[PDB]
């Protein structure tokens, strides 16, 4: 005997994200074993936490990957990128490029900064975070203030900083630069405390390489699908 | 927790053998 | 195998305070906390019960608060506003103004009455509901007859009345004034017992400030929406 | 997942007296209550049980209710009402007024007579129901031979007659006279059996008021709804 | 909260002995007893197994019911019908009109034989059920090789003979004659295996009543419907 | 075995008395 | 016996409360 | 007593994480 | 009471290797037993392992069945039939023939060769399977690196060979040539490793008959349906 | 393991002996 229903009002519709099964075809079907391929990642968090590379610009736009210094005084130093998880730097790294396939994130950012200059060079770099209120730092002095610390170039070649997370909402928008809105927060600055200093038979100039990642804070949610590209 | 995208308290119906893919692991004639 | 269903009449009906659920689109999604933020009111009634301010008027229809008297006479007094919950006063109370995206209401209503003269004054007034059955009263004497409060203007600053609810029916309408049908009941009249004293140095004049609530006893139900407005 | 289901052949349908439910719109909606209104009756049977009042005719087509005697000698008397539960008397009364709304009947009918001529007064009747088989009796003495009871008029002034329910059938028909068929049955007739005596001072004429009611054993089943009238 | 269903293919379908209830209209309805009813059969096939009569013809097609026989000689005799649940015979008959609104057949068959003849008679009968293989017999001698029973004509008027069910299929078809395919199988034969005698003062002629039925092992099942008639 | 054509796990919603016949055998005024 | 034409054995799914009609008998400021 | 506006006695399918939500409180490469 | 119901998307489709029941017609209905008939396969592998016959090639396109051989050198000999379960060879056969309504195969595969030659005869042959990765063999030497079995020519007619799966995938498909891709894989080959002797009085000449299985190891699975056809 | 293409956790409403066939194996008046 029937059960009588109710036809609810949607009845034909489609919802791409829908949250259930749908009908078979090709059942008590059997698939081809794995067993022997290891490296299979679960989360994707677990990947955006593995530098890739923030490209340095130079007269051709042809940034290249390196903050590169010497013998003495900035400037306003020596660089200058934003934490605004959709700059031109981070983007096409990979956190920055999975953060974005993410509507919201939360947590501490972490950059690493490996120096590659001559074994019997020595240098000393300021680092900081300044968050925005006032305006972006024009000097060490202005600087300092914030959250940093004093790079001492020796034998241990990298340096592992990490800009928190200094928000108001508990969460910030993975970057949609309709404009610059209010939410989106960071500066991070450097330049050297002390010239970066060299003996005779060594080089002036030196490369020092560039490496984002998300720390063991970081947190992207809400999926979403971005902004159509074809590269160049 | 869950599968992903795939949250019903019914859960499923057909048999998963059926839904997706087992999954697996490496008469006579007479004289 | 197939459960036969019957397909009841309805069948594409939407319904829209139809109590049951519909389908998601975007799950697994968690919100952004709360935690810190005081002050959620669960039940609107508490919220109507907290006077707000009726605007008692003079020539040039500028409605202002206060029921203002003096040195001597009334009058037929003082004021009289009606307890119709619809009334001209008590709109745009909140009592009043909550108490209207609800069909029906019952329960004893409160009037609060705060003096605002001198404190080198003095007065004495008297106070009454009067049930619907003769006319309104047209003296002091007229109206005595019915529930009411001879207050005494002292230190104590404030009076706090309430009217009740004389009703046949164990409920009333919360206003709708297709006319004035049988149900809508009630006048409230207030007239000095004595005049309002003052010795000299003191003025003559003062106004007293008016602020309905809900009481302890007060029931709102059958939500709706009115009436369409869009101020002035 | 989604549940294959067979839609039925109606599959739009609306049943008028389709045993069950339907959607709501307002819940939660608490109703007014009761609590102190005594008088509800559950069935209706416990209704036409009441005698109304069968109106009796004369030449003006001016029925009206007594059935009325004197001095002496019927006819073939008094009167005559047949026991057709659709008659031209029983109906406007509440029994028969009831048992329509119903498709069939089944029990045991009473018919109760009030004697309303003086206390001075004196008469004898006999009264009987007689099935359906051979005619219409045409002579009390035709008459006697069926279920029937000789009242004598004294202090007590009503008699409780009650007209079986011989019936082949279990059940019969509340009467939709499409022709007269083989299943209605009944006629009651009455006639004095001593004439209504009187001494000197009292009133020659005396009428006795008529009022049918459904016993102790009366059923109607199979709602139904007659026949659109508009009277008069 | 809504179920999500898959709405099979047939969707609007209608079947005719579709083994499931529908929607009611008129419930709570009691029906009229029975209870003085006797006479009850539950099953058809407890039908089937009461003879009902075979019609034997002659010229004038004025079939008859009486196989009839004489003093000497047939033939190849007395009488000849098959065994083909449908012949010209059995149809009219129960068993035949009760085997037809039913597709197969199964079990045993039998023909019952009264004689009717004077009691001053005397006769002998051979019969027999000859099946498919070879022609139909043309001479008793041909016949007897098969399952037969010589009856003796004596005080006990009726005999009792059953063909069997010597089929290779576990059932056979009800008879629907778009050609004599293969699976119909069956004739039955009569003659006299001494003459009918009498003495002086008695018939010559006598005729004997013909009636089949389904034994205790007779099984018809697939119903079915048959083949529009209008009869004569 | 079961009633004629009519053969399903789930049997009846309605009520008996409701599909087919239920079947059966043969306030106050105050004074 | 039942409530009058209603009877299927699955009876209500909304909530009595929110198919009929009930039925009945007669935060802080701080200082 | 219930939710708002919702009263059916089946209550929901999906799973709360799904329909409503959540609501909260404040590998390796090797060497 | 009606439970609403979610419409799915599909609601009005058909599908063909849908995995669920559908609504009877003609239920209670019992079939003609079997009981007596041995011979039920359940399984359809335990088919195709049942050598068929592979058909041999000549001059005509009068392909026939035997390797066919004598008194001396071959070639690149004998045959040459490779192992792609599709070839000309394998496909007339069962195996070859049920490995074809399925998609894709594992498991070792078998090949029997039984002599016909006379019994005075004397013959000894080389066998092998020869794995993709350089070329077909084009001599005995080039062959004999190869998983094989010399066959000495006795008593005991036939030799059972069997050529592995040697696959880089678990599974192969069981052959649609839309060209010869990279999965597909095998060529046997065979030759006399002496040459088939015989004393006076017999043949020079002798026939050898092929037949193909699927081992003990043999797996199809994928359903499918292939390539329309319609013989000669 | 189960039927042939034939897998849903709900298997039959109707009945076996409705579904598929059976399957088998080899009043009065008085005097």
């Amino acid at each position: 005997s029937p059960i009588p229903v109710t036809v609810r009002e949607h009845k034909g519709c489609f919802y791409s994200t829908n949250p259930d099964t749908t009908v078979p075809i090709y059942g008590k079907t059997i698939s081809t074993p794995s067993d022997y391929m290891c490296g299979e990642f679960s989360d994707l968090l677990e990947l955006c936490k593995l530098p890739t590379f923030l490209g340095n610009p130079n007269t051709n736009n042809k940034r290249y990957p390196y903050f590169s210094a010497t013998n003495s005084v900035p400037a306003t130093s020596m660089v200058d990128y934003q934490v605004a998880l959709s700059c031109s730097c981070m983007a096409n790294s990979m956190l920055a490029a999975v953060a974005r396939n993410f509507n919201q994130y939360r947590g501490s950012l972490n950059f690493l900064f490996v120096f590659t200059g001559a074994a019997m060079v020595k240098g000393k770099f300021l680092i900081a975070y300044t968050p925005p209120g006032a305006g972006k730092p024009t000097t060490r002095d202005q600087a300092m203030q914030s959250t940093y610390a004093i790079w001492d170039l020796g034998l241990n070649s990298s340096f592992n900083f990490t800009a928190p997370f200094i928000s108001p909402t508990h969460y910030r928008q993975t970057s949609y630069t309709s404009p610059t809105i209010t939410s989106v927060d960071g500066w991070v600055t450097v330049w050297q405390l002390t010239p970066l200093t060299y003996p005779s038979g060594t080089p002036t100039n030196s490369d020092i390489l560039t490496l984002v990642s998300a720390g063991d804070d970081f947190t992207l949610r809400m999926p979403i699908s971005p902004t159509k590209w074809v590269p160049q | 927790n869950e599968s992903g995208n795939e949250g019903v308290i019914i859960n499923n119906f057909y048999s998963n053998q059926y839904q997706n893919s087992i999954d697996l692991s490496a008469l006579s004639n007479l004289l």
